[PDB]
């Protein structure tokens, strides 16, 4: 709850500005999040979660129709209730 | 989003955004360029090279000169000190 | 006149050549020491970087790359690495005896590595007020070893590293209030004695 000042490098999660956007790497726990000055979030995230990570962004595996896997494991077909 | 999602694949586009009428927002004297390296040079900088081998990324930063010195763009010339 | 050693004795400490320990917890990568420093040519850039090292703990992993004859060798997790061999492979040498890693680099330059966190280099007679960086610049003088990358002499060492750092755009350390007894042994007096 305490506002801090930027940049920010606690328990290995650097919180930066780059190219006038901002970024916060965790390289250590491999991935890299930013925004822009609109606001548009975006994860890079490493090959160590390959068919893992399941969340809103979807698995990281080759197919890209599968990628709909509830918290309780189920193939939707609706974009929405996922 | 068409941009970076090409990018990201190894397979970058440029100027694009010359004839588009649209280019992202950014703050007073940077605008947006595409593939800037993140090492950016700035005022109070060590002139030490061949480390940032990282990666080329998109996003708004200074002109050719006019290094950055606290979140907005100045000329060479009146790079400050520190103490 | 003999061969001065630097140290990093513990997690954030750094004993200079000519001898003065000063405290500068750091997150960011940081000069070590090197060579090019004003109106040298600049042969070597040993480099030292840490990682949740600002608290000391089990965290903070040292990161250490070297950059001598247009090489690029660096150390983390044990082991060392090349990532850009050197040209004159001849003065190279790693000698991994017992729990170091000694590591030759030049008729006149040396490394030592605890393969935990300690890095002492040591220089021969050769330099003599050649050099910069954390270490100071190897003078015999022992009150000039904080003269800023911006030439001039501060009396906070938590302003000297500041300046060092090569990303000049990640986080600058905070003035920590100054004790006695840091965050755990703060009003732990118990604890506080059983340390002593
Ligand atoms: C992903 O996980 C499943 C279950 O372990 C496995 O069958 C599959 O081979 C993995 N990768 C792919 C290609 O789906
Ligand atoms: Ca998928
Ligand atoms: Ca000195």
């Amino acid at each position: 709850d305490q506002r801090v000042s930027m940049p920010y490098a606690s328990k290995g999660l650097y919180l930066e500005t780059e190219a006038g956007y901002y970024k916060l790497s965790g390289e250590a726990y491999g991935f890299v999040a930013r925004i822009d000055g609109s606001g548009n979030f975006q994860v890079l995230l490493s090959d160590r979660y390959f068919n893992k990570t399941c969340g809103l962004c979807g698995n990281f595996n080759i197919f890209a129709e599968d990628d709909f896997m509830t918290q309780e494991g189920t193939l939707t077909s609706d974009p929405y209730d996922f | 989003e068409y941009a970076r999602t090409c990018a990201q694949e190894g397979m970058v586009l440029y100027g694009w955004t010359d004839h588009s009428a649209c280019s992202p927002v950014c703050p007073a004297g940077m605008e947006y360029r595409q593939c800037v390296s993140p090492c950016a040079r700035t005022c109070q900088s060590l002139h030490i090279n061949e480390m940032c081998q990282e990666r080329c990324v998109d996003g708004c930063s200074c002109p050719e000169g006019q290094l950055l010195d606290e979140g907005l763009c100045v000329e060479s010339t009146e790079c400050p000190c520190v103490h | 006149v003999c061969d001065a050693t630097c140290s990093t004795i513990g997690m954030a400490h750094y004993l200079t050549f000519d001898g003065l320990k000063y405290l500068f917890p750091g997150e960011c990568q940081y000069v070590l020491v090197q060579d090019y420093c004003g109106s040298n040519p600049g042969t070597f850039r040993i480099l030292v970087g840490n990682k949740g090292c600002s608290h000391p703990s089990v965290k903070c992993k040292k990161r250490v790359t070297i950059l001598v004859e247009g090489g690029e060798i660096e150390l983390f997790d044990g082991e060392v690495n090349v990532k850009r061999p050197m040209k004159d492979e001849t003065h190279f040498e790693v000698v991994e005896s017992g729990r170091y890693i000694i590591l030759l680099l030049g008729k006149a330059l040396s490394v030592v590595w605890d393969r935990h966190l300690s890095i002492s280099v040591v220089l021969k007679q050769t330099y003599q007020e050649k050099v910069c960086g954390l270490c100071g610049n190897f003078d015999g003088i022992q009150n000039n070893d904080l003269t800023s990358s911006n030439l001039q002499v501060e009396e906070d060492p938590v302003d000297f590293g500041n300046s060092w750092k090569v990303s000049s755009q990640c986080a600058d350390t905070r003035k920590v209030p100054l004790d006695s007894s840091p965050a755990t042994c703060h009003n732990n007096i118990m604890k506080q004695t059983m340390v002593d």
